[PDB]
């Protein structure tokens, strides 16, 4: 399965999705800079509308514990 | 493997059955998963080519992958021979012969020969050359076997 | 079972067939040159029409990752 | 088996129970599968004929195969005797006797005799001769037991 | 169970019978010459008519791989 | 058992619990099956009479067989005494006494006595004499317990 095919379900907790992401990211062998680009970009983009909304409110500069606690009720 | 003895020399000692079985069990349980590569790397510490063919030959199952690996090992070996040409004139009495891709793959070399190269001064890391080919071929497999 | 008796089903993924092939090839003890001949020849020949068609389009010079990704949807 | 001691000499040491049991378990689980042959080969490292009969005699089950192997071992042994005739005149006091097919099969030789041949200079590899017969006979079995 | 009581079923593969034979032969302790006599004699004699017929066509001088492959379809 | 130490002498060392348990487990699993005899033979390598009674006494179950064996061990022992008469006159101060059937069975001898006989020069193989009685009695059992 390709990294672009990794997406969050409509009922799937973000948490279970983030695990899937760094597992597939774990099978990507690209430069770190590209993998940083993938992190800030693709993760949020394939996140579900309800959490996506939430993550837009965190702004930039956000870290994984704060994202992970931010989308917990969703 | 070739290990250091108490006396302070490098001598060969055989690999252990519950090490062997641990190699088997990893493959049974985690198949093509990435954790197999660090795992391999730890269990291949101080290992010979001969021991590395033993580990590859003792696999059961996943024969499409085992063939892809073989063919990668030979390609990487063909590439060793290409990049490193044979050396000028006859082999010296005072010296031992340079390895080929097939000596690195363990095929054309004997154990005592594999111990000569590694224990001698300078030593040559024929394990680590095969190890990269194995890891490289492991990447090929992992990337393919991703679904 | 003989190597000539190894064939791909009409619904069987190629992948499952290629595994069967190098397992049976693993129990053949013939010279490498003969086993190379068996590889390029018998594998495609006993492959199913839908994939067989696919493999004919790869041409010669093809390697196993490209064959294996080529017949994936079939 | 005959192993090297810390002092730097080759001495006999007994094979281990969880080695024995690992041999048993392989046979239980993988029967006639090809992985049995590298597996055998690793677990037969530094082994005597005597230890090799022990391993064959301790099998349970697959008695048709065990008989086919026996009969292959005797054929290969008969062939050893054919190819290598006995030598000229009486045996020297200063020397030890040449082996026959049955000494290689472990049958007519004693352990101390098996240690004499292997540890002596030049050494003779009576394990490796039996090993090929075992591997050859393993091919016979594997080829038959293919379905 | 005695060695004379070892016989091949009417539907039993020879193979499964030959295994039973050298297991029971494995519990006989007689001289090798007698055990050779038992091998060539009793095995065929208690073999089923369909395979028995087959084995008669192999003639004498036959070895176990050839007997075992000879009665395979039976 | 009596084993060779690093220093190059024969000394007694105790048998291991997972060896003991492996003896137990064999008997549990394979009862009277023939594979028990090579198995026994391997695990009895370098063993004393005392260790052999320990192994027989630690059996549970199959008490009809255990009694048949006992009675075979005593018969074979009675036969040892018959065939080998006691020797002429008093025992020398410079020498140690010849064994009887009951010393071979371990009964009338002490451990240090069992070590005297085996370690001394010439050595006497009282283990191997009991071993044949055990194997002979094992044949009796195997033949009976065939169905």
């Amino acid at each position: 399965t390709s990294i672009l095919d990794i997406r969050q379900g409509p009922k799937e907790p973000f948490r279970d999705y983030v695990d899937r992401f760094y597992k597939t990211l774990r099978a990507e062998q690209a430069s770190q800079e590209v993998k940083n680009w993938m992190t800030e970009t693709l993760l949020v983009q394939n996140a579900n509308p309800d959490c996506k909304t939430i993550l837009k409110a965190l702004g930039p500069g956000a870290t994984l514990e704060e994202m992970m606690t931010a989308c917990q009720g969703v | 493997p070739i290990v250091q003895n108490l006396q302070g020399q490098m001598v060969h000692q055989a690999i252990s059955p519950r090490t062997l079985n641990a190699w088997v069990k990893v493959v049974e349980e985690k198949a093509f998963s990435p954790e197999v590569i660090p795992m391999f790397s730890a269990l291949s510490e101080g290992a010979t080519p001969q021991d590395l063919n033993t580990m590859l030959n003792t696999v059961g199952g996943h024969q499409a992958a085992m063939q892809m690996l073989k063919e990668t090992i030979n390609e990487e070996a063909a590439e060793w021979d290409r990049l490193h040409p044979v050396h000028a004139g006859p082999i010296a009495p005072g010296q031992m012969r340079e390895p080929r891709g097939s000596d690195i793959a363990g095929t054309t070399s004997t154990l005592q020969e594999q111990i000569g190269w590694m224990t001698h001064n300078p030593p040559i890391p024929v394990g680590e050359i095969y190890k990269r080919w194995i890891i490289l071929g492991l990447n090929k497999i992992v990337r393919m076997y991703s679904p």
